[PDB]
């Protein structure tokens, strides 16, 4: 089955295309992320991964646009081009309309960009999976996008290295996480992070990274200093 | 050049005047300025000859190939359409003034004047061209809505002999064509058959 | 046969061409960044070849800009395209904003272009393969004295200390083991040394070596040859 | 054999794999069933949830082309989602330059060719979608259109596509649909989605409904929650 | 036959002093002899220390606005921080000469604190020409507002005069007072004045009315 | 706008007025026509102020681009090259620019006139923009390449005066700019009505 | 006039077996007389010659764009070009410029390779072709050449009567243009020989 | 368009409690001729907005093809969002503004009104992309005449019902038809209110002569 | 307004141009050179708008200079005026048109000396005296009168000097110093200014 898996254009017998399904796995190679939404606030929290001890961690969550933030997960640079193409079409939709744009309006946007390389000869499928927490008119939104071009609008999702233990915590607690307050939503999101961190492994204000979108509140970025109010309630694994 | 469109119950008699001329010569004197653009459509053209016939050429092309794929017969408004989105993307490039009138199966007898600027309004009695500014007060006071395709023929002829006899551009012969689901009868009145109106007799 | 295209996703989920150009970093001269309070440290093994080749031809550490300075391993040919982007990017933000531009923007910059590689590219002449060069940029801004690590992958990092190069797994253990946050600019400087010394084949001097050194205080500087002897001779 | 590397080699037998193997593609998603009737077209999706997570409504595979057409598609939702994209360009392009509603059986003919460049080309892959169009207009009538990754486009009374598309069309065989209304078909493609769906595997289905006729005044439309609702009661007391 | 550009009025008015920087608008929209509207203030919000106050073409001025809101955003999803007053200024003289061969007929005054934290105001003609100033007055009363600013802040043309530092109520008042000459002796002032007053705290709005006509 | 350069044995002497004028509305006292292309290299800005500024810190750019690749410091003619050549481009557009590129090369003290029209040329001394004809007049009777550093000051002064009295656009205060081997300074900035008190 | 700014007049005549052409020698910017010595005349085929008269520019820019494709053509072909093709040549290479033309109408004269018929040809500035039995004449002085030739010429000239008639016209033409003259040029092409003769003319 | 054809006369807008009224004239005029004596000149975008053009009846009917599409776009997505007047406001304004920097000009004066989230929005869009919200709007000669009536009783009392407004349109209207030469009898109302647009039939107001009289 | 001027000889070719350069009613440098050195032994004078003369003429210059690396020989002057003709007509119908008038002087080992004369319409002529700008209109008389084609070039700058000694006495511009060069089988060699104050 070489001759199948080497290009995106050639169909598998077994009607599947093996080089989508090998970009899939990138994003599986990268570092766990988990979104959750409330009624009110939707939260991405990231578990910022670090070279080497002296290495600072790589940024995880970047901020769009006032309404709109995305956690990255897969190859750093192919999220960054993909960063820009959604803050520019944000932004178009500001200066044409004066309104910001529909948050399911862009993710449709995303995955016809991400599906024609798919399509085309001598193109590779965008390797990176991005979590899109955003508030719309609609409310709190949390969106998964795939190297597969497919989005789905999620109430809690987990992608990443061990992200299924992750999606284990999400599943059993999801009726809390609706009516619960923000600081309890962003504590929900940070036991599920711990999940998919090994046991040895502890949560710490360097390694984690929190983005919060809000009715009254524009996506924010929290640093290691402004995580540790979140993290300062807890309990022990 | 005038002009002239009404419709009837069914159908639509379209009316048109001979006279092509550059400057005060009268280069053609018996031009047909009723064009099919399909089997039950037809315009009227008025404004640059060269023009008219490019955008008529063109449009009959365009509807042509619209009908044998859709496999039906095609709509006047499909064919005013057609006119209207030429004349509105090149206004400054083409004087041109269209009146189309037709039957299709749907709507029956439609008259669409397409001034110059390429907008499109659909109308009981269209007329167009120079000499429609002399016949604008006849065709309003003698307009009666329940006009028989006969009363029609012999409201166009009037109207047209009228602008003919007051406008220097328009002239010659009276083209009248009637289209109705049975098909197009065309009538071509000259000379004693024009409608004639007394003039003043004051020496 | 190189059957695969240059965008192919290896089974494992990561770009082959990507993963060889990161091989090619490990050919290249081993260069040590420290980032201190006082200053960030820039050093490099000039690594020549012969007694014949004059030894200031080869420039592996380069100035971005008064503030911004960067030091290359892998193939240096490649670096030269990267270096240009980086200098022209840095002028062209002075001279529409009226401001230094920060470190981090340079090296951001600089990583766009590192995966801008494509065989259908529209461009007639476009990149056809992945850059070969790691570099490291070091410089002052507002935030203060910053270090960064650009890979051919095109992920970009901030760096207290770092090695890229042939014995960058070497180096790095022993750059961890001797890194302190309180660390003066000579002491790095000296520690930069020590351990470029122990990986190099060759015994350190002040032709093999090239070190250049960035604080808030002074514009990037480039020892001397007279400069490096003192610290040398410290050993 | 190397014969179904590309989509612009035919085989030994004259027959091109690539295209095929895109159809395969079709019959690996979950069954989509159409009915036409008196009043209009009713379709019904058997949405399988993969995960508890996903929020009700994720993953649509109903489309609303144009105002008076819908589309039910079976295949990768990436190549459904890009030709629905198609699908509303052509019908813009027709009403800006003809100033009418885009006729069903032409979106379908303009739809399908561009589905059939990609079958001629090594350089691009053949769409992995099947979709049906439907639509309703007092001229032009109840009208479904079936359009498969090959490209061919034929009118259907009634159609399925997807998984279990052989198992629907002998359920959809038995209903009478040109006899039958609108309103009492949207129970009936509720019936044989639930039918149709399998339990053991591909278990945690959600069904979709949309309607385009007399009822709706010719615009397709997602079936009110109210009517959906009454249509599964039905379908769950029928599998008793 | 067309003409481009049509003159909509207004006159902007911004001083800066150690601590503040104030920027000045007239309500009044006008074409021609008729008023459009009566209240279109000419000053926007730029960032938290930065307001730009735009008199020309009302068209040309709602684009070049929102050209610099797409910008300053840009600037901070690029460099992680809000561009400064002075970069704002660098960046507003290249957006304008990009346009040299068809100008933009704006005459924009940007007032904001600079880093230091003391007033900042930068006058820029609509090629793109800009220059840092303690006082500047744009649009149509500009050569009307600017003597007085230079006989009061400035100390211009007196002798024995001690030249005491700005202060913000001193300031208002003078701001006050021109606006109000101004729409005594120019028709195309009038209706309010809106001030807008930059301070560490943040901006604060205040609108004073003046001769409908 | 009068801007005057003149080449003496001490080194280049750039002074310029500081009134920028919209018709007879005079805009500005404070103007600062001489830019700083690089430690070593000035440009002097007269007409149009936007095409002065944009173009002035446009060859400003390219000097740093070409310090960085070549190491080096670009040669004042080479900097005049290539400003020459940017604004040649655009010949016919209705760019109006007077700049006169002032500096000190491995060649030696350098002065270069460049103009919207095309024209570059080499001089020991140049006078620009509206007042340069008065201007012109005053440095030509008193100017010598013998002239001591503090006369060669006196002499920029009083020509940029004396071209202020005459000219309307002229205006604001002189400011003078030595460039010597080890760099260009400012020596002063004065305004004419001190000036007027002085010379008169 | 654009034609009038360089002046210049050509012409040429048909003889029994022998063909004649004539051209102005002034090269002046306007009313200066720059040269005396231009060349209006270009040799194109040994027995076929094409004079050519409008801006020198111009004339200069056609003789060497035509001898270009001539020397392309002979090569490709194999053969010397007929006069006829010379005609539909240039014709084509003038209506290409048609929107923005160049100001010259040139003259031909030429004997046929194989036959030796004599050939005299004129073309407007935008590549209309005119043939004649007798005279073509194109310059500034044409009303006046065509004055000359109209009462001068007479059928079956021989070589020597050819060159007394062109001379006669064109020396007299040229003493009614202040534009054109400073001394002319005649070619008497016949299959035997060429022969070139510099008449005496005013000066001035 | 750089020269008008058949063109548009004044187009009126005011802001009463709970909704906008705008009111046009049913006439397309070729210079003085009175061509198209039964044309809207008013359009319905969505349920909460309508547009009201004065000027070239081809651009105009240009602009209704392309706003009609993007609503119908839209509503195919059925994402719960939908344009709100200032929305398509602010896209009429960039729309105007590239057309006249490309020297290509829509010759049109669109007066825009809508009522969403318990506000009623008023926009004046310009042919050279002028544009501004206004309490009340007129076009053409509409601000010579009917403006300083509008918005002399609109300073007076802010706030005004909906049978006032329309009252005070028709006065306006009449103004105009007296005043106006390119003015015609025939017009129609469209007010936009939380229940959605509504555009009444064609309207005549009714005219006093009787200064003809008094002239002798 | 601007004066170039060539006179041709047996063996020599003597060409002058004025020095001085001039911006509005002033002269604002007196020792302008208007001669550009194409190759060893061929000049190109260009006067003309501002900046078209130094591009057009630096343009042709590096071309010449060009074919000299590339082929090991120079071009011959008939050859490089040539080039100069074609490159200013081809650009005479295009958007940017050149206003330049131009004198080629070159001694050819093998053809002698060569003087040619481009107008800004590009047309080429060798002429044995040639002269530009408005200075020759009351030059080219003088030449006429005293010019005989066996002039020795000691007499050629006799005559270059009276030529300029009537532009000091009737030509209403001020061009005091003109810069005189010869071109011979040696080379191009630089001959002291003719200074008239
Ligand atoms: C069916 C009609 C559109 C034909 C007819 C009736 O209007 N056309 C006309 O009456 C119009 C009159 C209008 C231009 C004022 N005439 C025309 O369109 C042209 C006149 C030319 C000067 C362009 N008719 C014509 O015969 O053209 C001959 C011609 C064409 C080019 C140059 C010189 C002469
Ligand atoms: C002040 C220096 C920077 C330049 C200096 C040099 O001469 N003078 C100038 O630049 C001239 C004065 C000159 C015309 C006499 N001044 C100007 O050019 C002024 C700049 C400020 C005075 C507002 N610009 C101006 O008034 O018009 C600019 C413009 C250009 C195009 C469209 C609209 C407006």
């Amino acid at each position: 089955r070489n001759q199948y898996d080497n290009d995106v254009t050639v169909w598998s017998p077994q009607g599947r295309i093996h080089q989508i399904e090998y970009a899939m796995e990138a994003v599986k190679q990268g570092s766990a992320t988990v979104g959750l939404k409330s009624k009110t606030h939707a939260v991405l929290v990231a578990l910022k991964r670090a070279q080497s001890e002296l290495a600072a961690h790589q940024k995880k969550i970047l901020h769009v646009d006032n309404h709109i933030g995305i956690s990255i997960a897969g190859l750093t640079a192919d999220a960054r081009l993909l960063c820009n193409f959604m803050r520019q079409e944000c932004l178009d939709s500001r200066f044409v309309f004066d309104r910001p744009l529909p948050v399911s309006r862009l993710v449709s946007l995303i995955g016809s960009k991400t599906q024609i390389p798919t399509q085309r000869y001598g193109r590779r499928p965008y390797g990176v999976g991005l979590l899109i927490a955003g508030y719309d008119d609609m409310g709190p939104h949390i969106f998964q996008t795939c190297p597969s071009a497919n989005y789905f609008d999620c109430r809690a999702m987990s992608i990443g290295a061990r992200s299924q233990s992750a999606r284990t915590y999400l599943e059993r607690h999801m009726s809390e996480f609706m009516e619960c307050n923000l600081n309890e939503l962003v504590k929900h999101g940070l036991r599920a992070l711990r999940e998919t961190l090994p046991a040895e492994q502890d949560l710490t204000t360097k390694n984690v990274s929190i983005g919060i979108v809000g009715k009254d509140l524009e996506f924010t970025i929290y640093d290691d200093d402004d995580v540790s109010p979140f993290l300062e309630g807890l309990e022990e694994r | 050049t005038t002009i002239m469109a009404v419709q009837f119950d069914g159908g639509v008699v379209l009316g048109a005047d001979s006279r092509t001329t550059t400057g005060s010569y009268i280069a053609n004197r018996v031009t047909d300025k009723l064009t099919p653009i399909h089997d039950r459509i037809f315009c009227c053209r008025s404004g640059s000859a060269a023009d008219t016939q490019a955008v008529a050429d063109a449009v009959t092309y365009q509807l042509g190939f619209h009908s044998i794929e859709l496999n039906e017969p095609p709509l006047v408004h499909t064919a005013a359409s057609l006119f209207k989105e030429m004349c509105y993307r090149y206004r400054e490039d083409l004087m041109a003034g269209i009146i189309i009138a037709g039957w299709d199966p749907q709507e029956g007898g439609q008259v669409y004047s397409v001034p110059m600027g390429g907008m499109m309004v659909r109308q009981s009695f269209a007329i167009g061209g120079s000499g429609s500014s002399y016949i604008y007060g006849y065709v309003d006071a003698t307009y009666r809505e329940g006009m028989t395709k006969e009363e029609c023929l012999q409201f166009t002829a009037n109207a047209l002999a009228l602008a003919m006899e007051r406008d220097g551009s328009s002239g010659g012969v009276i083209r009248l064509a009637a289209i109705a689901e049975s098909g197009v009868e065309r009538q071509v009145l000259l000379g004693d058959q024009i409608p004639k109106f007394a003039v003043a007799t004051l020496p | 046969e190189y059957d695969r295209g240059v965008n192919t996703f290896s089974p494992e989920g990561r770009l082959f061409q990507v993963e060889y150009a990161i091989e090619a970093i490990k050919l290249g001269s081993t260069a040590i960044g420290i980032q201190t309070s006082e200053g960030v440290c820039l050093a490099v093994e000039k690594r020549i070849t012969s007694p014949l080749m004059e030894p200031s031809s080869i420039e592996k550490i380069v100035e971005i800009d008064a503030h911004i300075g960067c030091a290359m391993s892998g193939l240096i040919a490649d670096a030269k395209t990267l270096i240009d982007k980086a200098r022209v990017e840095t002028q062209n933000h002075w001279f529409t904003y009226n401001e230094t531009m920060t470190v981090e923007s340079v090296t951001q910059a600089v990583s766009n272009l590192a995966l801008q590689f494509g065989e259908e590219d529209a461009d007639p002449g476009a990149m056809s393969r992945p850059f070969g060069v790691a570099l490291l940029f070091g410089g002052v801004d507002e935030k203060g004295p910053q270090l960064f690590h650009m890979d051919p992958s095109g992920t970009f990092v901030q760096c207290d200390a770092r090695a890229i190069g042939s014995a960058s797994e070497g180096a790095q253990s022993s750059l961890q083991e001797v890194y302190h946050k309180s660390m003066t600019l000579k002491e790095a400087i000296k520690s930069s040394l020590i351990i470029l010394k122990q990986v190099m084949e060759e015994k350190l001097n002040a032709t093999n070596i090239e070190l250049a050194t960035v604080q808030p205080g002074q514009n990037f500087h480039m020892f001397t040859k007279e400069e490096l002897e003192e610290v040398i001779k410290d050993i | 054999t190397g014969y179904d590397l590309s989509a612009s080699t035919f085989s030994p037998d004259g027959r091109v794999f690539q295209v095929e193997y895109a159809m395969k593609a079709v019959e690996n998603s979950s069954t989509a069933i159409g009915i036409r009737c008196k009043d209009g077209v009713v379709f019904g999706v058997e949405k399988l949830v993969l995960s508890k997570l996903y929020e009700e409504g994720s993953n649509k595979r109903l489309f609303n082309v144009d105002r008076h057409v819908g589309m039910a598609v079976a295949g990768l939702l990436a190549d459904a989602r890009s030709l629905a994209d198609i699908a509303r360009e052509e019908a813009s392009n027709f009403r800006s330059n003809f100033g009418y509603n885009i006729p069903l059986k032409h979106l379908a003919d303009r739809v399908a060719m561009y589905v059939h460049a990609y079958t001629l080309y090594s350089a691009v892959r053949p769409f992995g979608c099947s979709f049906m169009l439907g639509s309703y207009s007092v001229n032009d009538g109840a009208q479904l259109y079936m359009i498969d990754p090959s490209g061919v486009s034929y009118g259907y009374w009634g159609c399925a596509i997807g998984k279990a598309r052989q198992a629907a069309k002998t359920e959809i065989e038995k209903l009478q649909m040109k006899e039958m209304t609108c309103r009492d078909i949207v129970k009936e493609v509720a019936k044989i989605i639930y039918i149709v769906h399998d339990e053991v595997k591909d278990k945690a289905f959600e069904l979709e409904l949309s309607w385009v006729g007399e009822l709706t005044n010719g615009r397709h439309e997602i079936v009110p929650k109210d009517i959906r609702e009454e249509a599964e009661k039905y379908a769950k007391e029928s599998l008793k | 036959r067309f003409s481009p550009y049509v003159f909509n009025g207004g006159t902007i008015l911004a001083i800066a002093g150690e601590d503040f920087a104030i920027v000045a608008s007239d309500t009044r929209l006008s074409e021609g002899f008729s008023i459009h509207t009566r209240d279109s203030p000419k000053c926007y919000k730029l960032t938290d220390k930065t307001v730009i106050g735009c008199s020309g073409f009302h068209g040309d001025c709602l684009t070049l606005t929102k050209i610099i809101e797409a910008r300053l955003k840009m600037y901070k999803h690029s460099n992680n921080k809000a561009m400064t007053t002075g970069a704002i200024a660098a960046m507003l003289s290249t957006i304008l000469y990009s346009r040299r061969f068809f100008p933009y007929y704006v005459y924009n005054i940007i007032g904001g604190l600079d880093e230091e934290g003391k007033g900042a105001v930068y006058s820029f003609d609509p090629v793109g020409s800009y220059q840092r100033d303690s006082f500047k007055a744009g649009g149509s009363a500009s050569a009307m507002l600017q003597p007085l600013l230079d006989n009061q802040v400035g100390f211009k043309n007196m002798q024995n005069v001690e030249h005491v530092p700005l202060s913000l109520d001193r300031a208002m008042r003078l701001v006050k007072d021109v606006f109000i000459s101004a729409a005594e002796r120019d028709v195309y002032t009038g209706d309010a004045l809106r001030i807008c007053i930059v301070t560490k705290e943040g901006i604060r709005e205040e609108t004073v009315s003046l001769r409908k006509d | 706008t009068t801007t005057l350069a003149f080449k003496f044995r001490h080194g280049v002497i750039v002074a310029a007025d500081s009134r920028a004028t919209a018709g007879a509305y005079i805009a500005s006292q404070t103007v600062k026509k001489v830019i700083e292309i690089n430690p070593y290299l000035l440009g002097t800005m007269a007409g149009g102020a936007a095409d002065c500024s944009f173009w002035e810190r446009l060859l400003a750019r390219q000097c740093r681009i070409y310090e960085l690749r070549n190491k080096e410091r670009i040669s004042v003619a080479a900097a005049s090259k290539l400003l020459a050549n940017m604004v040649y481009q655009y010949k016919g557009m209705g760019l109006s620019m007077g700049t006169m590129i002032c500096g000190w090369d491995k060649r030696g003290p350098g002065l270069y006139y460049v103009d919207s029209e095309g024209n570059r040329i080499s001089g020991a001394t140049f006078s620009v923009g509206s007042g340069s004809v008065y201007a012109y007049g005053v440095m030509d009777r008193g100017y010598s390449y013998d002239l001591e550093v503090e006369q060669a000051y006196d002499l920029a002064r009083r020509a940029i005066y004396q071209a202020t009295y005459r000219d309307a656009y002229s205006g604001g205060a002189v400011n003078l700019y030595h460039v010597r081997e080890d760099g260009w300074i400012r020596v002063s900035s004065d305004n004419v009505a001190d000036l007027h008190e002085k010379y008169s | 006039s654009i034609m009038s700014y360089n002046g210049g007049a050509v012409m040429a005549m048909k003889g029994k077996n022998c063909v004649a052409i004539a051209a102005d020698r002034r090269f002046g910017i306007q009313a200066q007389m720059v040269t005396t010595d231009f060349q209006k005349i270009f040799p194109m085929g040994d027995r076929l010659y094409i004079g050519l008269a409008g801006l020198a520019t111009d004339v200069q820019t056609v003789a060497q764009r035509l001898k270009f494709r001539l020397n392309l053509y002979e090569l490709k072909e194999g053969r010397q070009i007929k006069p006829y093709t010379l005609m539909s040549m240039v014709a084509n290479l003038l209506y290409e410029k048609r929107f923005g033309p160049y100001y010259t109408e040139p003259v031909i004269a030429g004997l046929d390779p194989k036959t030796f018929k004599p050939f005299i040809c004129s073309l407007d500035l935008i590549g209309c072709p005119m043939v004649t039995d007798d005279f073509v004449v194109s310059g500034t002085c044409a009303e006046q050449m065509y004055g000359m030739c109209e009462s001068l010429w007479e059928p079956n000239m021989d070589p020597d009567h050819l060159f007394e008639t062109i001379s006669q016209a064109m020396l007299n033409a040229v003493d009614r243009d202040a534009v054109s003259g400073m001394g002319v040029i005649v070619h008497i092409i016949e299959k035997d020989k060429i022969t070139t003769r510099t008449l005496k003319a005013r000066m001035d | 368009t750089q020269n008008p054809m058949v063109t548009g006369t004044s187009v009126l807008g005011v802001k009463f409690e709970g909704g906008v009224v705008i009111a046009a004239d049913m006439l397309g005029s070729y210079g003085s001729l009175a061509r198209f004596r039964n044309i809207s000149r008013i359009m319905r975008v969505n349920n909460s907005t309508m547009l009201g053009a004065s000027g070239d009846y081809a651009d105009f009917q240009y602009l209704k093809q392309v706003l009609g599409q993007m609503v119908i776009d839209e509503e195919l997505l059925g994402d719960g969002h939908s344009y709100s007047p200032r929305a398509i406001h602010s896209w009429l304004t960039r729309a105007m503004y590239s057309r006249r920097s490309k020297m290509n000009p829509l010759w049109n004066t669109m007066v825009i009104g809508g009522y969403a989230d318990g506000e009623s929005f008023l926009g004046y869009v310009d042919m050279l992309g002028v544009a501004y919200e206004a309490p009340s709007l007129a076009t053409g000669y509409g601000a010579y005449l009917a403006q300083p009536l509008l918005r002399e009783v609109l300073e007076k009392q802010p706030v005004l019902s909906q049978t006032e407004a329309r009252d005070l349109v028709e006065r306006c209207m009449r103004v105009l038809y007296y005043r106006d030469a390119r003015s015609y009898n025939r017009f129609q109302i469209a007010t936009v209110t939380e229940k959605g647009v509504e555009i009444e039939g064609p309207l005549s107001t009714e005219t006093n002569w009787d200064i003809a009289h008094m002239i002798s | 307004m601007e004066y170039l001027i060539g006179i041709q000889g047996p063996d020599y070719v003597l060409v002058a141009s004025d020095r001085v350069a001039a911006s509005n009613i002033v002269q604002m440098k007196d020792d302008h050179d208007k001669m550009f050195k194409m190759s060893e032994k061929i000049l190109l004078l260009c006067v003309g708008e501002a900046g078209d003369t130094v591009q057009f003429a630096e343009y042709i210059q590096k071309n010449v200079q060009l074919y000299k690396m590339r082929n090991g020989y120079e071009l011959s002057p008939t050859a490089a005026a040539n080039f100069t003709r074609r490159n200013l007509a081809d650009c005479l119908r295009s958007r940017t048109p050149y206003h330049v008038n131009l004198l080629l002087a070159g001694y050819d080992e093998h053809e002698g000396p060569a003087l040619y004369y481009m107008d800004y319409l590009a047309a080429l002529a060798k002429a044995p005296f040639a002269a530009h700008g408005y200075g020759a209109f009351l030059t080219l008389s003088i030449l006429d009168r005293y010019y005989t084609p066996t002039i020795s070039r000691e007499r050629a700058v006799e005559l270059l000097r009276k030529c300029l000694e009537e532009l000091q006495k009737r030509f209403i511009l001020n061009l005091p110093t003109f810069s005189v060069r010869i071109i011979d089988k040696n080379g191009i060699h630089d001959l002291d200014n003719i200074s008239f104050p």
